[PDB]
């Protein structure tokens, strides 16, 4: 509907350990910090209101180089498509050049269905820095950056509103995930209005063999019977909460959901759980609003 | 020597021939036996699995993982390169030079976190593959060889021929090679001007140090001049040895 | 600018060069003065070094034959008169250091 | 309300700092630490977390009011300005940094230097022998400016300090430039200079007047 | 409880001395190691690694209640004012130097001279032949000042020393300069000159009386 | 203890000598090696290293005990005043000199 | 200053050049004498060796016929006259070296 394009230099975005640190983020990041956010500047209230409307949702961070990327489908194509028949040990050595892939291109999401395989854009490589401290043992740790180049950069497609345009105007100087105080998030938003004419299949409602991203996460009145016949992927997302009135910071419970470009077969609704291990004043809150593509 | 330690991760590069249809030659035998393609796992299980333990003996290093896939062997690079490169060479023998063979060492710090040191040690195994098969990738991504010219040129006549036609040089002698090291990656912007600058820096030392050691002093010259003139690929391979030298006598 | 310093040096007449690289230690360092103060200040100021750097070249040529034989191949006076511009005169102090280099590789 | 203070100001380096980086990579040319750079092009940068681990070290030695021990418990006065994983009253950092890079490129290439990183030679003695280890460092180049942007954003609560605050990080700028900034620096290789001191804002919430 | 000392003061060379250089390209004329300066310009400075491991020397051996044997631990006495990686009880130092810079070029090209350096001509004798290895160095011109300022901090527990602290500080200053600073100078090529030797306060928290 | 002696003296020449200098640009009527001045203006001065050279070999002829070869290798009882690469009782010099400078410009002109 | 001096020696009479080197080893010493002193003082206290100065021109040119004939052509006598300040006088000692140079760059 409206895509905000974002560009990264020298940030953070752990994944299980803080030392480790991959080029992506899960979408889960996004909205926990706009509703962190929110209650310092005066206005928690107003964003509770409107996430749970139905119309409104956000998306992964999508790599951005001269044209709008996206992710691979899981399990596509079947066994059908060979690619130039030549040899056991050719067709087996490229096969996994599409395993290793993270993104496609915005031409190539009908031309990767019919039988093409190649190596994905070298966006950027993973650089890690050092530090210590001297008045505490000579201790030290080991910590990884996202450096970012050949113009690579990201855009999160959300709905136009007068009121989530001033949440991420501060954003921008305020970090984002990582190492958020020493400048680990830093960055540029840029505004645009016409998205681009063929990324407009976002559709909620008919299921012609539909691919969900940004972590689903079915319902229990929907589990079994969408999860049949599917192409999924689960990972890992947790660690410690983040609150102002605890005095220990509890752990907040595992919420094992998919990955970013799964293929089901139905449409899901979307759900936002509530993360209360013990007990807490607010209520941590959680995405878990996949969208879907006509492919 | 230094107080580090390297990372090696052997793997076995090509594994989809002979397993599924690689023995083919003649129309008369099949070469499609199940015990045809059975004996090609035991055959090789016995040299990745049982020869690694007694290969790694009289050393400063410990293998971890010892299967016939990818190994993890950690421990000083004192003896982690001299174990790469000859386990490489006993497999060739083994399979009379048909099945290439790719790894890479990658030295890092002490008291570091094991996931970003085994990981990122790995990320050069990918990075050696975008040439073709049978590449390495040394201590770094831009080192990208053919692994083959290490043991026969770098390792041969040009790491060798230092530690003997330098070594008598001391102090005062070692305070050329951290320029020309950095005189070889300014190439591309510094083209025709970095050429004129390499025959000031060969005069130089000839003239600070000993009459008596000036013979000893003879065929360097010509060889490390010509060294930079010649192929592309052979530029990269002086970056190798003038760094191996400096991390043996230090400190 | 460095192509034409590998084969005009190397052109010259009897073997063994008789010049060492002692008595040339004042018209190789002036230069190295003037490369210095041109990146500081302005080219209209430094125009009283310009004219004393000239006179070096040619009162070296008279006193050694060692000197005529470099200025009328090499070109040093012809050099000395186009240079009019900062940029321009930086690329003299350049091809000065490219001549020395290659006089020390053959012989010394 | 709710506004976004912004420090913009250069860096100019009076004189050559050290700072030991990751490994030796980028600059093989030593035999210390070398000086941490870009992993994509060439150029010397310096990292965000040694202006933030080396600016609260020496201010909380003037403005505290118990011995320190230990990190994050020590002067809750300007506790709230970096952090602190014990008080409830607040916890994250109202001073957002970020990496220095080196934008003096742009007129550097026109006078014709060396390179970007030259190499010291330094030694030391035993007071028993001549020369004993003969090492050298990786000092950084004179006169090379950078962009340092300080982050400043106010939280509701923050209404009847506001004023007091900015005494403490304009007392702060000053004495960084009155002190080493990076290793060995006990002999003069930091001694920083922010040049162009200015404050603006990007949201829009609070006028500009403190300027100096 | 806290304050800066700045002694700011003008070094006078009235004798050309010689530092053990990094790469010898500052004059294509040499053959051995020339003089340190600036890797952006070319203009004669003197780092500041020679003046605290040169005024310490010749000062904890007069200052000093055992033979010393190696650095960091002799004379406990003075130890905390240069810096100590073993005692815990300090570990920083409160004497920061400075890279001095030549300033001296704002009246010294008025005069007409031929550069900045000069080659001296040296050899030796082996009592039994003539000239034996025709060598030669590269010292520096005379008068020119620089720019040497020493930064002084207290912490808080610097109360009842500050006035033996002074005593050793200028003792020092007046002693280096009946010796010589730099490599090979036994032969007379140091000798400093601290000239207009003052004292003044930037932080504003100590009074100014102890001037000379 | 510890205690500076300073031997001030003024070297008066009753003979006009003759020390090669630098280069031999000082004057544009020479031809061969003048004397070295300095850089920055212009008086004859003589530097201390034609001190050291000279005073340490007509001294190290008379109170010595052993026929010498290689300097910084004679006569042990003055080894120790001017300064010795091999000995490991001591390394520095006790007798630093200084760059005699011409002082009589305030009545020659 | 520099330019000029090319083209106005060259132009002379009779070849192969009799005045030598050795013959001129005093009023070449005496302007190094005074342009080294112009840096230390001031111009109205040396005004005893300008007008002394002037005297070994005029001296010279009655004795030896290979001087008239470079005074009246390169016009030596008219600059001792304009010269009336500190950074005029070093103006003529840089230019006396350059007919130095370059009357040994084509004989000697
Ligand atoms: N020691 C072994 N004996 C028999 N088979 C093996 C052995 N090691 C691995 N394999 C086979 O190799 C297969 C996995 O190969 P893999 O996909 O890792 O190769 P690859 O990484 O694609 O090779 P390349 O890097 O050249 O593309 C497994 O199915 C397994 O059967």
């Amino acid at each position: 509907y409206k895509l905000y394009i974002m560009t990264f230099q020298n940030a953070h975005f752990g994944s299980g350990t803080l030392d480790s640190s991959k080029l992506t983020f899960s979408a889960d990041r996004i909205f926990s910090a706009l509703v962190l956010e929110s209650l310092k500047m005066g206005k928690l209230d107003a964003f509770l209101a409107e996430a749970n409307q139905d119309k409104f949702t956000l998306t992964d961070a999508f790599p951005f180089q001269f044209g709008p990327f996206l992710p691979k489908p899981i399990g596509y194509p079947k066994h059908d498509q060979i690619d130039q028949s030549v040899d056991v040990k050719e067709v087996r050595r490229q096969a996994k050049l599409s395993k290793k892939l993270q993104f496609l291109a915005l031409e190539n999401v009908d031309d990767y269905l019919n039988g093409e395989l190649f190596e994905n854009e070298e966006h950027a490589v993973i650089d890690t820095v050092t530090k210590n401290q001297p008045h505490k043992d000579g201790n030290l740790y080991q910590v990884a950056t996202t450096r970012f180049s050949n113009d690579t950069s990201l855009y999160v497609i959300a709905n136009e509103s007068d009121l989530l345009n001033e949440l991420m105007s501060s954003l921008q100087y305020s970090g984002l995930g990582g190492k958020r105080s020493s400048g680990f998030g830093r960055f540029e938003l840029d505004i645009q209005n016409i998205p681009l004419e063929l990324s407009d299949r976002l559709t909620k409602n008919h299921s012609d063999k539909v691919m969900s991203l940004t972590t689903a996460l079915p319902v229990d009145a929907d589990l079994e019977e969408a999860m049949e016949d599917g192409h999924y992927l689960l990972t890992k997302s947790s660690g410690f909460a983040f609150s102002h009135a605890t005095n220990e910071n509890y752990r907040k419970q595992d919420l094992y959901k998919f990955a970013s470009g799964s293929t089901f077969s139905k449409t899901f609704e979307g759900q936002i759980v509530d993360v209360r291990p013990l007990d807490f004043p607010h209520a941590v809150l959680n995405y878990a609003k996949p969208l879907f593509f006509k492919l | 020597g230094i107080k580090r330690l390297a990372v090696v991760r052997l793997d076995v590069d090509d594994l989809g021939a002979a397993f599924m249809a690689g023995f083919s030659r003649q129309g008369n035998g099949q070469y499609s036996t199940l015990s045809r393609s059975a004996t090609f796992s035991r055959s090789m299980s016995l040299f990745f699995k049982v020869y690694i333990n007694q290969f790694a003996s009289d050393k400063k290093l410990s293998i971890i993982y010892a299967g016939g896939d990818d190994v993890f062997a950690i421990g000083s690079w004192q003896d982690i390169i001299a174990f790469t490169v000859e386990l490489r060479q006993n497999f060739i023998k083994w399979t009379n030079g048909k099945l290439t063979l790719s790894a890479g060492i990658g030295l890092f710090a002490d008291k570091t976190p094991i996931s970003l040191m085994a990981h990122q040690t790995g990320e050069l195994e990918e990075a050696a593959k975008g040439n073709e098969k049978d590449s390495i990738s040394l201590f770094s991504s831009d080192y990208t060889f053919k692994f083959d010219r290490f043991i026969t040129n770098v390792y041969d006549d040009k790491l060798e021929q230092i530690r003997y036609f330098f070594n008598h040089q001391d102090e005062r002698g070692k305070n050329f090679i951290y320029k020309l090291i950095e005189l070889l990656r300014n190439y591309e912007s510094e083209e025709k001007m970095n050429v004129a600058r390499l025959a000031y820096y060969l005069t130089r030392l000839e003239e600070l140090t000993d009459k008596d050691e000036r013979d000893k002093f003879k065929q360097f010259k010509k060889l490390f001049f010509k060294w930079y003139t010649n192929n592309e690929s052979d530029r990269k391979e002086a970056e190798l040895a003038l760094l191996l030298y400096v991390y043996e006598i230090r400190k | 600018k460095a192509e034409r310093a590998i084969s005009l040096l190397e052109k010259d007449n009897k073997g063994n060069y008789l010049l060492t690289t002692s008595q040339i230690r004042k018209l190789l360092s002036l230069c190295s003065s003037l490369y210095d103060r041109s990146k500081e200040r302005k080219f209209d100021e430094l125009i009283n070094d310009v004219s004393y750097l000239r006179v070096q070249f040619v009162y070296q040529a008279g006193r050694e034959i060692a000197v005529k034989d470099l200025i009328e191949k090499a070109q040093i006076l012809e050099a000395l008169k186009e240079i009019k511009d900062r940029e321009t005169l930086q690329r003299f102090c350049r091809y000065m250091e490219a001549l020395v280099a290659y006089f020390k590789f053959y012989g010394g | 309300t709710f506004a976004k203070i912004k420090f913009s100001a250069q860096i100019r380096l009076e004189t050559g700092l050290h700072i030991g980086g990751s490994d030796a990579f980028a600059a093989i040319g030593a035999i210390d630490s070398p000086v941490i750079k870009d992993p994509i092009t060439n150029i010397p940068i310096i990292p965000g977390s040694s202006l933030k681990g080396k600016m609260r070290t020496l201010l909380a030695k003037v403005y505290n009011e118990k011995v320190a021990e230990k990190p994050s418990d020590d002067s809750d006065i300007l506790s709230r300005l970096f952090g602190n994983s014990k008080d409830k009253r607040f916890k994250m950092g109202r001073l957002i940094f970020r990496d220095a890079f080196l934008s003096n490129a742009d007129e550097l290439d026109s006078l014709g230097v060396r390179s970007y990183t030259e190499v010291k030679f330094e030694n030391t003695i035993d007071r028993i022998t001549a020369e004993a280890n003969p090492r050298q460092i990786e000092r950084a180049i004179r006169n090379s400016t950078f962009d340092f942007e300080l982050i400043y954003e106010i939280t509701d609560e923050n209404e009847n300090q506001v004023e007091e605050d900015f005494k403490v990080i304009r007392d702060g700028l000053k004495l960084l430039e009155l002190d080493y900034l990076g290793g060995s620096g006990s002999r003069g290789y930091g001694k920083v200079a922010f040049e162009k001191l200015k404050a603006t804002t990007v949201f829009g919430n609070y006028d500009v007047k403190t300027l100096n």
